[PDB]
């Protein structure tokens, strides 16, 4: 056996954020410095769970203050807590 | 705090002048004021708090001491009664979302 070397549709949750990750560098050297959005880790699922839960509480946060599409995702949930 | 025995003698003295045929109206002695006791306020590891799933554990029952009157080991109840709100300090290097 030696097999179909992960066609890149099915091949993710490390390869597509490593792809990522890939693409918004892309972008960072299109633009050359302006851009620089850096960021692209960390962290967790059920812990990211709780602390958006706890946002509805009004409580502060690491990432709440008083991919990269969970910043749009997030902020549809934290409107409601503020 | 001792305001509190002004106002008491005062009280005395007033049922005293006020209710002049009986014997000497009932009072506590002063010890039963002077105690601390009776007013309900009176190896802990320092790794600064590093795990974040041991820190709900261990702050919780630190919390089960502080809800009945009793400083913790990170929670800590600061020497008030000054006023009447009596404010409490969490230790510094907590996780913010268990110290919020």
């Amino acid at each position: 056996g030696h097999r179909e070397e992960p066609y890149l549709t099915e091949a993710g949750r490390d390869a597509f954020d490593k792809f990522c990750r890939l693409h918004q560098g892309e972008l960072q050297l299109l633009a050359g410095g302006v851009l620089q959005a850096p960021q692209p880790v960390l962290v967790k699922e059920c812990e990211l769970v709780k602390d958006v839960l706890n946002v509805l509480i009004g409580v502060v946060s690491a990432t709440f203050s008083l991919p990269e599409s969970i910043s749009s995702l997030l902020s549809e949930v934290a409107e409601y807590g503020t | 705090l001792q305001q509190s025995l002004e106002l008491k003698r005062k009280m005395l003295r007033d049922k005293q002048n006020k209710k002049n045929s009986g014997q000497h109206l009932p009072i506590f002695p002063a010890w039963v004021y002077e105690r601390p006791a009776l007013i309900g306020d009176f190896t802990a590891l320092p790794i600064g708090t590093l795990p974040l799933a041991s820190q709900e554990s261990a702050v919780v029952e630190d919390l089960l001491y502080v809800l009945v009157g009793v400083d913790g080991r990170y929670v800590s109840a600061q020497p008030l009664a000054g006023r009447q709100s009596r404010t409490f300090l969490v230790d510094p290097n907590l996780d913010l979302s268990i110290r919020e």
